[PDB]
């Protein structure tokens, strides 16, 4: 006569905290250079 | 089937050395500056690189 | 038992309250233990020659972690070794110096959980050629006449063992309050109490010693053990010394305080 | 080392007392290159290693307090009529259905029941003072509650991992093409790539 | 040639004089202690072997 009830769910592991894979959606790639540019035995930085 | 003898690095302290060739078979030489030796003792000896 | 650090004379009178003020900031402890032992060796350089110039941080780098070259065009002309925590070298290699180069640079080392730091200057003045490229010392670092358009190495090399990741016992910093009464040696001297960074707690003597001889509730929080002694009596009298040690940053502290009480007549 | 349980044991002096579980153990290491053990030389890359301080900053486990629990000792039934022996110097819980659900509390005292069966009353001795993780293996008090939490211990946490340097290859001459005579003596990864538009992505896994 | 038969050449087992190349090249320490690493060629005659 008696019954008994039982559950289970899920949840991430501890050692997760580390181990996580991430998905990511990209778009719109932009690019950056950096240019060293030399005149008159004079040396400029840039970065654009 | 041969065995590769390894005798104990020379070690000049805090100075300067250079490499000599040897009549040996497959002998092979080389220095190595700014070393830092360290054994059960301590340091072996005494100059920053 | 600790190294001499700080010795004093303390006196006061039976049936008052006595502050042995025993404090190490070096003492003080991060409750979190994740890879406390986080090193980061950075360089940094003012360049003193353009006037008041910003100075730029060239370089950084993380024991377990990389070497970020801070800004994209200083990437390969700005080089640590790879090795630089393994072995405790630290110095920078510029692989073109320009006059732009020149100034200043100063190799930084922070150690985090020890909250412990060091570092040293080297000078790089920039010459057009190799008829006035040398180096010498100035009488604070030395000074490099780097030679224009080739590669210039900028030394420093930190050979000690707080700097390498060598076991070193994972320890902790720890305390133990003694209390050589008048006729006993310093090292067996009566235990009065111990603590450590993870707030365990021994008490010596009788419980009323125990409540009268105490020290601060959160002392590595503080970087503090003063050791109060309420309602002193003439037995509480001697040499009251405290050994703080953490042998993983090599803290062998000791902290004595000469306290002799008297009575009325 | 590896195997295929995990088995822990503990000897009571004359009786000994194991448990075990199945699982998967396999060696694994960091690198291109699977060795036995890190060697003295060689370079040195990030892993995550479980620290060997009791300290602790990852995880969080519940804890609440425990169900109820039945025995067979505090009830006896050698006479057609039910006896119930709750142990001396504590107190005991007892139920029984017969008629009705009839419960009873017993100090140190052996209280009965009209309905004779020995099936019939159980009892507890309830406690509800210590508190207990959940398990497949326990019952839930009726509150169905969370009391408390404890942090796991000996969580992970990135440093630094000594790994070796193979053979270095030896290159050849050929016109349009190379000649690698690769020699290794664990296995190793090797890859390569072309810098054009075709990727022309190569990957192998190289033993001798 | 290295990692191959006749590697080690010796006119005969107890000849004072040996010739044999097998492409041992030393590395550079990079730990506190002393050590010489020597890196080398698998031995020729145990691949004919
Ligand atoms: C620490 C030591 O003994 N020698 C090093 C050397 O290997 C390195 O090349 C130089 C900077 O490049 O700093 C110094
Ligand atoms: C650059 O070249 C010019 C051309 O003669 C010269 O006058 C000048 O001194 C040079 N600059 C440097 C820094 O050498
Ligand atoms: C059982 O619990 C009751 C309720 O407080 C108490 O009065 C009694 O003393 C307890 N009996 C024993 C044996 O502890």
């Amino acid at each position: 006569e008696n019954t008994q009830l039982s559950e289970a769910y899920v949840e991430f592991a501890p050692d997760c905290t580390i181990d996580h894979a991430v998905a990511l959606k990209v778009h719109t790639a932009a690019l950056k250079v950096g240019l060293r540019i030399v005149y008159g035995n004079t040396t400029a930085r840039l970065d654009t | 089937k041969f065995h590769t003898v390894v005798p104990s690095p020379q070690v000049k302290c805090c100075g300067s050395l250079e490499c000599k060739a040897s009549s040996k078979a497959d002998y092979t030489c080389r220095v190595f500056g700014g070393v830092y030796p360290f054994m059960w003792g301590g340091a072996q000896c005494f100059c920053d690189s | 038992s600790s190294s001499l650090v700080s010795e004093s004379v303390v006196s006061l009178a039976a049936g008052t309250q006595a502050v042995l003020r025993c404090q190490s900031p070096r003492m003080v402890w991060t409750q979190d233990r994740l890879n406390d032992r986080q090193r980061v060796v950075h360089w940094d350089v003012y360049s003193t020659y353009y006037g008041d110039n910003k100075m730029e941080r060239l370089c950084d780098m993380y024991s377990a972690g990389d070497q970020r070259v801070y800004s994209s065009y200083n990437q390969g002309r700005i080089f640590m070794p790879q090795n630089a925590f393994t072995d405790g070298n630290f110095s920078l290699v510029i692989k073109d110096v320009a006059e732009s180069d020149g100034g200043i640079y100063s190799c930084n080392l922070h150690h985090h959980y020890c909250h412990l730091y060091e570092t040293v200057k080297i000078q790089l003045d920039v010459t057009k050629k190799a008829k006035a490229a040398k180096e010498y010392w100035d009488g604070e670092k030395a000074v490099i006449v780097a030679l224009e358009g080739s590669t210039v190495m900028l030394p420093c090399v930190n050979r000690n063992q707080i700097w390498t990741e060598r076991h070193l016992e994972e320890a902790q910093q720890v305390v133990h309050w003694d209390r050589q009464l008048p006729g006993v040696s310093h090292d067996r001297a009566d235990r009065l109490l111990d603590l450590y960074a993870s707030g365990e707690r021994r008490a010596y003597g009788p419980p009323f010693l125990r409540d009268r001889v105490s020290v601060n509730t959160n002392a590595f929080a503080r970087g503090d053990f003063s050791l109060r002694i309420d309602e002193l009596e003439r037995a509480d009298e001697g040499i009251y010394s405290c050994h703080l040690h953490h042998h993983y940053c090599g803290l062998h502290e000791r902290r004595v305080f000469h306290l002799q009480v008297t009575e009325p007549a | 080392p590896p195997g295929d349980s995990v088995t822990v044991s503990i000897t009571s002096g004359a009786s000994e007392n194991s448990c075990t579980v199945e699982k998967k153990i396999r060696r694994k290491f960091v690198g291109r290159e699977e060795y036995l053990f890190p060697p003295v030389h060689g370079k040195l890359v990030k892993c995550h290693v479980y620290d060997h301080l009791k300290e602790t900053s990852a995880g969080y486990i519940t804890m609440h307090r425990p169900g109820p629990h039945a025995y067979k000792s505090y009830l006896e039934e050698a006479s057609g009529e039910v006896y119930i022996k709750p142990p001396s110097g504590k107190n005991v819980t007892y139920e029984c259905k017969c008629g009705d659900y009839s419960t009873g509390i017993v100090s140190t005292r052996t209280k009965m029941n009209g309905c004779t069966k020995a099936k019939q009353c159980i009892a507890y001795k309830r406690d509800q003072t210590k508190w207990v993780f959940n398990s497949p293996d326990l019952i839930r008090h009726t509150d169905h509650s969370v009391q408390g939490k404890l942090h796991i211990p000996f969580r992970l946490t990135p440093t630094v991992c000594p790994v070796p340097l193979a053979h270095t290859p030896t290159v050849t001459k050929w016109f349009k093409g190379i000649t690698l005579h690769l020699t290794a003596t664990r296995p190793t990864l090797l890859t390569t790539r072309k810098l054009g538009l075709r990727a022309d992505a190569t990957a192998e896994w190289i033993t001798g | 040639n290295p990692g191959a038969f006749g590697d080690i050449q010796a006119s005969s087992l107890d000849a004072t004089d040996i010739v044999a190349r097998t492409d041992i090249r030393l590395l550079k320490p990079s730990v506190k202690n002393i050590h010489v690493p020597y890196t080398q060629a698998v031995s020729g005659y145990e691949m004919w072997k």
